[PDB]
């Protein structure tokens, strides 16, 4: 369905996505943005199913925004792991939303991936959607387990188009999302590996196949 | 762009050390940087700047020196566009007037900041600008200079009188009016300062002045 | 005292260095050779410890002691330096109350007067202002001084 | 899933837990570290499927945390055992998740506890648990023994999450065992390039 | 300025601290400085005593540190 | 009618008076003084400290569970001033509230959150004529994670504002002042020297003149995670040298 | 109220734990007693005491022991007269409030 | 009853004689050869200017009378 | 823990005709810190005085002003605790406004809801009304926007607008120095000018507090951006 | 003041200028008309004498009783109106019974002590209830917190005391205190201590007629709360009858 | 404005873009299932009515639903002047669907509109749990969302007039009435405009 992943590193974090967003295997839109840009300290990748995963990011960051205002600390990935499994307690496990939240606490950066279980669930480097074990796989093989910060931004990405190439569901721009706790810069283009053919040949007609009996504006 | 606090450090240590001749490659590149805001958000950077090129002129006052300063602050004064942008006009025209490198330079820059004063930017500023142009003039005894600008100042700044600002242009203008042997003006123009001096918004000193 | 604080006058009154003060008053004799021989340290560090209480009772019993050995610190031309310190710094603290030390300051700026020429002139101008601020005994020393260096 | 494990200590527990959690072929949890904390009191291993465990372990939390500083002196291990029991009692025949609970509270003195999915509490000397590390019978029965020695314990629950992630499958990857004294909670973490392997079953 | 002062006595912090005290109120806290003064056994007034001066004889310098509403 | 709205109900219950500001709520600043316990806080860059009396009035109180210094939660800690009975009061209700919140929200509490949630809640007590407007004041001390080590105190009237320097007790307003000439004349924080600031600023407004046993200090260090009273060895050693401080 | 008629005030404010010690020795000197070394006990006891109250124990002790029939003052009457004192005041009305 | 700060009237015959009344209290004359022996229905009513401890020494309550105490008075 | 609470009447009308408790809290707003808003054309920039009249507040975190949301904030005059539960309930609605539409709150939308709060204080007893007045701003829809909410309940729209001490002379000074059809950098110059005519004296840049609202968000600058302004006013 | 119809007595939400709130207070002389109880904390238990107020002349023994058991190891001494002292039973006992349920361990009494007193301090606060009219200890012996004594007044304050009194004779009751070391000291001990200041402080004006009541809760009763034997109550009343001859 | 399933009461939108404009057809057809004898009852509203939202599918769900979201929205139409935008509704219709459990509301929107009064297009359509997206190329919508999207994406020369979009799209709901079975006969062309709204009544078999 969607390929997203978040990294940690050894700068900040780094999330690559596939465009496309489907409602199942069949894509609803091949418009817009996976990975969301939320209030400016928040990004948030999506994956797996649609409806679950949007909704469930857009409720907790309500949540998420009152707790950074009152307590003014930065957000913490525990404390959003935190939320999102009281939440969707609430809600009685329905729907298939695996989740990645990642912010920059002043500490470090941290990164968490919480799949729709409601665990605490810790990673050391996590990718999401599909099969979260199917995914994950692939941290453990191209990272050494931590190298320099561009070294890892070009890494996540190649592995991020390898699964793009595998995989045809996600189709349409690669996206990278390079998230800090006030910097959001949201890079469109980071590759595209596919894109259309031209429809610059009609399949328009004269009315001659179907007509008009009116042209009025109703008051 | 990358001048930061380090270059305008810099730039003061090479004035307080040997002189302006060291310190003009530094001074075009933070005066160029500024063009933007400098590095991310307005911030003492910012701060550190505009209080440098004010205070800058007249400590060893007239040269050459002087005058490469007064090129480079031209783009400057339009791109900053805020509350900041008020105080480097009147700030820099002011120090340049007490130590006149020459009449030509100062006339025409002070021209230049008062038409970017009269469009898009407050009237408050245009007051403390217009009264260096008519101080300039009569210092130099071109009365003839300042009679003609006189009476735009008189008309345009007359919408505020709730402010020191306006005593000080009227004043000006009765001391040039006295040695023309121009009596009618030089009075009316007298009675004029003290009826906008009456303000309660006027601080002792402007007070002494008009005595 | 009412100078700002009061914890080191009324509020203790009894403390560690006021007993000091009374039992390094008999150990004097040494002090004074120690002094000779230069140990600038030596003779300033329990002068601090004496003068850090604002009753006018402790700091006269350590002001007694200090004096003798300053005529000496005044004639070596390395060792004058020391003593000046102690009055500019007890004044700033939270003060130590000038009444008391006033007294024994009168005599050390009687001292700078006759010893030699040249550097006693600029020895009499740091002690004639350690002298400066009494509203007591002092008034008549400062005047006097500063009449000898008029001579000059 | 995971092998936790708890060998009761000199008046104080040694711990051992393993590091992957399965659902079958996907890992629900490729990371999974069950020796931290829930109190300072008391800590516990937690083992059945990920989301019955760290439902119940947030809650234990919550509880545990308001009663040491509502009380003034932190409240006894007997307490966090039973606040597990609790919640098991209403899941008894939907979810179940089988917590160990060991560590020592100061006021009453060493503790070791067993609170089940079905939400009974006994004490026991040692208690190893999840539904494949029930493969161990022999090994915890001929290494416990009444007031086993530290050096004998330690030896022995590392020796025994070996022979648990070989044999059964759901086990694996980073032993991490923890000794924990009167006050303090110490952990090494034993490498997954050491694991002694099983000794020819063909 | 009737009284004779310390080189160390500044002004300036004390009165920016209100924005106003009155009349009465700026006779009575020199009156108590040149007093402290004799206390002190020096006829200069130094910036300790002035300082506690200003604070005190007319008093509730704040009154918004916890009573803001 | 003067000598208070005794024909007008004004400080019977909570409404607003004639002259703007109610008599009750001016009030409830008053019920503090009552308490006989005064507190000084000093913000530090290696602890925040509060200084308060340990005092026992006789062998028949403890002072092995008796101590105004009090433990929210392991982070943040706070001194209650004023009235016992609202003291223990907010005490419950806060710990209470950190645990609910460390458990549902995840997020670790700064000097901030307890602080402005207590005080919203002292807002509804002071709005509502059934309540009264607090009896204690609190001052928090706690680590927050931007700023470093923070000093707050709340208001019984229901505000909340950041402090370097507080007091509140029966010398709300000597205290302050006194503690401000120490700002002015600035200390570069040390551990010893935050420790140092309150108990000198103690000793000269009480002027009883505290010893270690009279005084209970309370920090929340950047190397201690959880709240920890220095107790006699530590207060000493800085004891004497508070002596030979000036 | 304003200067100028009263520009030193003076506020002769509640005696100090310290400011008890040294006069209850005194109010114990004219005191036929047993012994007293109570002033400790009579101080940390004391709460919200003002000079009066101080004179009032010593005279409330004293009185114990015309029923105990001792012209001699027990250590038990000073103990028993702080508390019950500081008790009465509390309870009825406490002291007046104006500014310090 | 002097809580006074009465911005308006408040009789002041009365304070007067409170304040009077201290006075003669006080040991500008003695106090031991006048002792003063007060009822007064409620302490409450009263203020502790009048109270203290130095004018009236001895705060004696009068519980309405026990069961046993009533055959007594009978 | 027992109580039913208590509703009488003060709240209801006098016979002059006029609600006795809203003139008292009007008078709570008056005798506030000022406050003025000023919206450009250009953003919207609302200006207040950091004082609390101690200054060993720490303030970089605590502030008077303070962010709603992404480009929506509020600015108080009157009542520091009324305010603190305002902000908080505020901030409430809005996220409940951007769980739905993913647009932040109105400034037109949000001072109504905030008014059914200020209306629930009067018109009920056992409560009395909040006394704090309102400067609410926002740049959204393409228009900056300035609003004022009194503590009453109502909402008047004003282009500039001073509050609390000599709210009158701000309003006739804003008159004045103030044109229409001027530019951002000017109306900033002009709310401290506005402040200076509002309570006169000292400034140092931890006795003002300036924030400047666009679509890019409301922010209140740093301790050193507001010094620099400073020298420039009179 | 205390003739009104208005605010001061009605409420508890007023305060005057000083601060007081009146009608909190005039619940603490309400505790103050009956006599004493007194519980005094030992290393190893808690001992409570409590005089017993007999009413009428056809008493029957736990007739009008202050000693209550909270939980099985506290035990609950009242002092003052008897009538607010049921429902302060019923209040306590209820905390305790569920924190044994789900806690499975021995209420400390700090915990137990800080619930009671914020439900008393509720009331104190409001005005639209009164506050309870008397003044209770709570005692207790375990060995998983130690032995504990509390005391809760009608304001809603809990702090621990190692020797308390409440009632008409506390201040006098509590001296009798500072001549014994009770800390450590045997329950047998004390018992003996605590029969004794009651009988000497007992006069008939307090109350008409009394009947001792000791309890223990320590060493002896291994824990438990239980009232003493018909031995040990009659040597303490020996003792209590020798000493005041 | 939303439904319940998906054409288990007809309606089936498509719309192709021109540059001033957004032309719409929709069938006008009504009742459940198969059969769609009657044809004189709306499925779209209008939100500004130079914004409208479509929801497609069973009638009960679509009038039940359709007024109770109106009335939260002209709330805040009166209130804030500048009426809510193409933006707001796509979020707000998110919102109100999953927050429902009870007769599940599941929509297949289509939003056709240009924003406000400006001039300045826009057309999307959303999944069933219709999660937002946004997007300016071309949009159909229906139990086979799809096939529409692809047909629209195909059919323009980049951007035909308004005029030659008519006849278009109108074709366009002709060759689908054949395709599915839920829908069929009578077709309704809504020229959505910036200022104005051209109704066209589309040849029908």
């Amino acid at each position: 369905t969607t390929i997203a992943g978040v990294v940690y590193k050894d700068g900040i974090v780094l999330g690559a996505d596939t465009r496309a967003t489907e409602g199942m295997v069949v894509a609803d839109k091949n418009c817009s943005k996976i990975h969301f840009i939320s209030p400016n300290i928040y990004c948030c990748g999506a994956g797996t199913a649609a409806d679950t995963d949007m909704t469930t990011q857009l409720i907790s960051s309500n949540l998420e925004l009152h707790s950074l205002t009152t307590g003014r600390l930065p957000r913490v990935v525990t404390a959003n792991r935190m939320l999102k499994q009281m939440l969707f307690r609430y809600q009685g496990y329905i729907g298939a939303a695996l989740v990645l939240g990642g912010v920059d606490v002043t500490g470090p950066h941290l990164y968490s991936i919480y799949p729709h279980g409601s665990t605490d669930k810790l990673p050391y480097v996590t990718m999401g959607s599909g099969s979260l074990a199917a995914m994950a796989v692939f941290e453990d093989k191209f990272r050494p387990d931590m190298e320099e910060e561009e070294a890892k931004k070009l890494v996540s990405e190649a592995i991020a188009a390898g699964i793009f190439n595998d995989l045809g569901s996600g189709s349409n721009i690669d996206l990278c999302v390079i998230s800090k706790s006030k910097l959001d810069f949201l890079r469109p283009y980071s590759v595209p590996n596919k894109k259309g053919t031209r429809f610059g040949r009609y399949r328009c007609e004269k009315g001659t196949t179907a007509v008009l009996t009116e042209k009025v504006t109703p008051l | 762009m990358a001048a930061a606090a380090v270059v305008e450090f810099q730039r003061a240590q090479s004035l307080l050390s040997t002189d302006r001749e060291a310190s003009i490659d530094i001074l075009h590149s933070i005066v160029k940087r500024d063009i933007q805001e400098n590095d991310e958000e307005a911030v003492q950077v910012k701060e550190q700047s505009i209080l440098e090129l004010g205070s800058l002129l007249a400590k060893t006052g007239q040269a050459a020196e002087l005058g490469g300063l007064l090129k480079y602050v031209r783009p400057f004064l339009n791109s900053i566009s805020k509350a900041k942008a008020a105080r480097l006009v009147r700030s820099l025209l002011d120090l340049f007037l007490d130590m006149e490198a020459a009449t030509g330079q100062e006339v025409e820059l002070c021209l230049e900041c008062i038409e970017w004063a009269k469009s898009e930017k407050r009237t408050f500023l245009r007051q403390a600008l217009e009264a260096r142009l008519v101080s300039l003039y009569f210092d130099t005894k071109r009365y003839q200079e300042a009679l003609h600008l006189g009476s735009q100042l008189l008309r345009e700044l007359k919408k505020m009188d709730d402010k020191a600002l306006l005593v000080e242009v009227q004043l000006l203008e009765s001391k040039t009016y006295h040695a023309l042997s121009n009596l009618p003006k030089a009075r009316a123009a007298l009675t004029s300062a003290r009826t906008t001096a009456n303000a309660i918004y006027c601080p002792p000193k402007l007070q002494a002045t008009l005595d | 005292m009412a100078d700002g604080g009061s914890e080191r006058a009324d509020g203790r009154i009894v403390k560690m260095e006021v007993d000091y003060s009374a039992t390094v008053d008999q150990r004097l004799p040494e002090c004074e050779k120690l002094a000779k021989e230069g140990r600038l340290q030596e003779v300033i560090e329990t002068l601090l410890s004496l003068e850090k209480q604002t009753r006018t009772a402790s700091d006269m019993v350590s002001t007694s002691r200090i004096l003798v050995a300053v005529v000496k610190m005044c004639y070596e031309a390395k060792e004058w330096d020391l003593l000046n310190e102690n009055i500019m710094l007890l004044s700033k603290r939270r003060s130590q109350l000038k009444q008391a030390v006033a007294k024994m300051v009168q005599q050390c700026c009687t001292y700078v007067e006759e010893i030699t020429d040249l550097p006693v002139k600029l020895r009499l101008i740091d002690t004639l202002r350690m002298v400066t601020e009494g509203k007591i005994y002092v008034e008549i020393e400062r005047a006097r001084l500063t009449k000898t260096l008029a001579t000059i | 899933t995971t092998i936790m494990a708890v060998q009761f200590d000199g008046g104080v527990v040694l711990g051992a837990d393993s590091r992957t959690t399965t659902g079958s072929y996907i890992a629900n949890r490729v990371t999974d570290k069950l020796t931290p904390i829930h109190d300072h009191i008391f800590c516990c291993r937690s083992g059945s499927a990920a989301d019955t465990q760290a439902v119940a372990d947030a809650v234990t939390y919550q509880l545990g945390f308001h009663s040491i500083e509502l009380n003034e002196p932190p409240l006894v291990h007997t307490a966090a055992s039973l606040f597990k029991e609790m919640c098991y009692r209403y899941r008894e025949d939907l979810m179940a998740g089988i917590i160990i609970a060991g560590w020592d509270p100061q006021e009453g003195g060493q503790v070791y506890s067993v609170p089940m999915g079905g939400m009974m509490v006994r004490q026991s000397f040692a208690i190893g648990g999840s539904g494949s590390s029930y493969i161990y019978g022999y090994v915890d029965a001929t290494y416990r023994e009444g007031m086993t020695k530290d050096e004998c314990l330690q030896f022995t629950a590392n020796a025994l999450a070996l022979a648990m992630e070989r044999d059964g499958s759901s086990g694996g990857v980073i032993r991490l065992a923890a000794i924990q004294q009167s006050g303090v909670e110490r952990q090494v973490l034993l490498g997954d390039q050491i694991p002694k392997v099983t000794i020819s079953t063909l | 300025s009737k009284m004779n002062l310390s080189e160390e006595v500044d002004l300036e912090d004390y009165v920016a601290r209100p924005d106003k005290i009155s009349g009465a109120d700026i006779n009575s806290i020199c009156q108590e400085s040149g007093m402290l003064a004799v206390r002190e056994n020096r006829y200069i007034v130094l910036a300790k005593d002035f300082e506690k001066a200003y604070k005190t004889v007319i008093k509730k310098d704040e009154q918004e540190h916890e009573f803001y509403k | 009618m003067s000598r208070g709205s005794s024909a007008g109900f004004d400080r019977h219950i909570t409404i607003f008076s004639p002259e703007g500001r109610l008599y009750q709520v001016e009030y409830a600043f008053k019920a503090i003084n009552q308490g006989g316990l005064t507190s000084v806080a000093v913000r530090g860059k290696d602890c925040a400290v509060i200084v308060t009396q340990k005092k026992v009035p006789d062998k028949l109180l403890d002072s092995s569970t008796v101590t105004h210094l009090f433990k929210i939660t392991e982070n943040i800690g706070c001194v209650m001033t004023g009235m016992t009975a609202d003291s223990r009061s907010q005490v419950q209700r806060a710990r209470y509230e950190a645990a609910n919140w460390k458990y549902k929200y995840g997020y670790e509490i700064p000097v901030d959150m307890l602080c402005k949630r207590i005080a919203d809640i002292s807002q509804v007590y002071t709005q509502n004529a059934e309540m009264r407007p607090l009896g204690c004041c609190m001052i928090l001390i706690g680590i927050d994670e931007e700023q470093g080590p923070q000093v707050y105190k709340c208001d019984p009237a229901g505000y909340y504002c950041g402090f370097k320097a507080t007091a509140a007790g029966v010398k709300q307003t000597e205290s302050t002042s006194f503690l401000e000439k120490k700002v002015k004349k600035k200390f570069d924080w040390t551990f010893e020297q935050t420790v140092e600031t309150a108990i000198t600023c103690l000793s000269t407004v009480l002027s009883i003149d505290f010893k270690p046993s009279e005084i209970e200090v309370g920090v929340v260090t950047v190397e201690n995670p959880k709240f920890r009273i220095l107790t006699e060895a530590e207060i000493d050693a800085h004891l004497v040298a508070l002596a030979e401080r000036d | 109220l304003r200067p100028g008629r009263l520009d030193r005030k003076i506020h002769i404010d509640l005696p100090n734990e310290q400011a008890r010690l040294d006069i209850l020795k005194i109010h114990a000197g004219p005191i036929t007693k047993h012994g007293e070394i109570d002033y400790e006990a009579i101080v940390k006891l004391s709460d919200g005491f003002n000079g009066a109250d101080l004179r009032n124990v010593c005279t409330e002790a004293g009185m114990f022991a015309i029923r105990a029939d001792h012209d001699f003052v027990v250590q038990e009457d000073f103990m028993k007269a702080v508390r019950k004192v500081a008790d009465s005041k509390k309870l009825e009305s406490k002291l007046d409030y104006k500014p310090v | 009853t002097k809580r006074f700060d009465s911005e308006k009237a408040g009789d002041r015959e009365v304070q007067r004689t409170m304040l009077e009344l201290l006075n003669q209290l006080d040991g500008f004359q003695p106090n031991t050869q006048v002792k003063v022996i007060a009822a007064t229905n409620r302490v409450d009513i009263l203020d502790p200017a009048l109270l203290r401890s130095g004018r009236l020494d001895r705060k004696i309550e009068f519980p309405m009378p026990n069961e046993e105490a009533r055959a007594r008075i009978m | 823990m027992a109580e039913r609470g208590y509703s009488f009447s003060l709240t209801t009308f006098s016979p002059s005709g006029k609600l006795v408790q809203i003139e008292y809290a009007l008078a709570a707003v008056a005798g506030g810190a000022p406050s003025v808003g000023i919206k450009a054309a250009n953003g919207v920039v609302l200006a207040t005085e950091k004082k609390q009249k101690s200054i060993l507040y720490d303030e970089r975190s605590v502030h008077k002003v303070e962010p709603i949301t992404k480009h929506i904030g509020l600015v108080y005059s009157g009542m520091g605790p009324d305010y603190r539960v305002l902000v908080h309930r505020a901030r409430k609605l809005a996220q409940q406004y951007y769980l739905v539409y993913q647009e932040p709150i109105p400034t037109a939308q949000l001072v109504q809801r905030v008014a059914s709060v200020m209306q629930e204080y009067t018109q009920s007893g056992g409560v009395r009304p909040f006394g704090v007045s309102l400067l609410i701003c926002g740049w959204n829809e393409g228009r900056p926007y300035l609003f004022q909410s009194d503590p009453s309940g109502a909402y008047f729209a004003w282009k500039a607008t001073a509050m609390g001490k000599n709210y009158v002379n701000g309003k006739t000074f804003l008159e004045k120095r103030y044109n229409e059809d001027l530019e951002l950098e000017d109306a900033i110059h002009t709310a401290i000018l506005t402040l200076k005519e509002s309570f006169e004296g000292q400034m140092t840049e931890d006795n003002i507090e300036v924030g400047i609202c666009n679509e890019a968000g409301f922010r209140r600058l740093t301790p050193t951006e507001v010094r620099d302004y400073l020298a420039a006013i009179a | 003041m205390s003739s009104i119809g208005t605010g001061y007595d009605l409420s508890a939400s007023t305060f005057s200028p000083d601060g007081r709130v009146f009608q909190v207070e005039y619940a603490m002389k309400a505790v103050e008309n009956s006599s004493t109880a007194i519980g005094i904390r030992c290393k190893d238990g808690v001992v409570f004498g409590v005089e017993k107020l007999v009413l009428s002349k056809l008493y029957e023994e736990g007739s009008n009783k202050r000693l209550f058991n909270v939980d099985r190891h506290v035990g609950m001494a009242v002092a003052g109106l008897l009538a607010d002292a049921r429902s302060l039973a019923d209040i306590a006992r209820e905390e305790a019974s569920n924190f044994r349920s789900n806690f499975g361990y021995n209420i400390p009494l700090k915990h137990l002590a800080d619930r009671v007193a914020m439900y008393v301090h509720a009331y104190t606060l409001y005005s639209a209830v009164r506050p309870f009219g008397c003044s209770f200890m709570l005692g207790s012996y375990s060995v998983n917190d130690g032995a504990q004594l509390y005391m809760i007044d009608p304001s809603g304050v809990s702090y621990g005391y190692w020797g308390c009194a409440i009632g008409k004779a506390r201040q006098a009751a509590k001296t009798e205190i500072e001549k014994l070391q009770m800390k450590e000291m045997t329950c047998r001990d004390v018992v003996k201590e605590v029969a004794k200041i009651i009988y000497i402080v007992h006069d008939e004006v307090k109350d008409k007629a009394f009947e001792l009541e000791l309890s223990w809760v320590g060493e002896l009763t291994k824990g438990r709360h239980e009232i003493v034997p018909k031995d040990v109550r009659e040597e303490a009343e020996k003792y209590a009858k020798e000493s005041l001859k | 404005m939303s439904v319940m399933s998906y054409n288990g009461g007809a309606v089936m939108a498509m719309k192709g873009k021109n540059c001033v404009a957004i032309a719409a057809d929709r069938r006008f057809g009504i009742q459940a299932q198969m059969v769609t004898t009657d044809f004189q009852k709306i499925f779209p509203m209008g939100d500004r009515l130079y914004i409208g939202l479509a929801g497609l599918a069973t009638d009960v769900q679509t009038v039940a639903q359709r007024l109770k979201f109106r009335l939260n929205l002209y709330e805040l139409k009166e209130g804030r002047q500048i009426k809510p935008y193409t933006l707001m509704s796509m979020v707000a219709n998110l919102l109100y669907e999953k927050r429902f459990g009870p007769y599940y509301t599941e929509p297949v929107i289509a939003g056709l509109d240009p924003k406000t009064f400006k001039p300045f297009i826009c057309s999307l359509d959303l999944i069933g749990c219709p999660m937002v997206t946004d997007d300016f190329v071309v949009s159909g919508t229906c139990s086979e969302q799809m096939y529409g999207m692809c047909e629209s994406l195909w059919e323009p020369n980049m951007d035909p007039e308004h005029l030659f979009e008519t006849i278009s799209q109108a074709m366009l709901n002709a060759v689908d009435r054949d395709a599915v079975s839920g829908m069929g006969v009578i077709v309704h062309i809504i020229e959505k405009d910036k200022i104005t709204t051209r109704t066209l009544k589309a040849r029908m078999d």
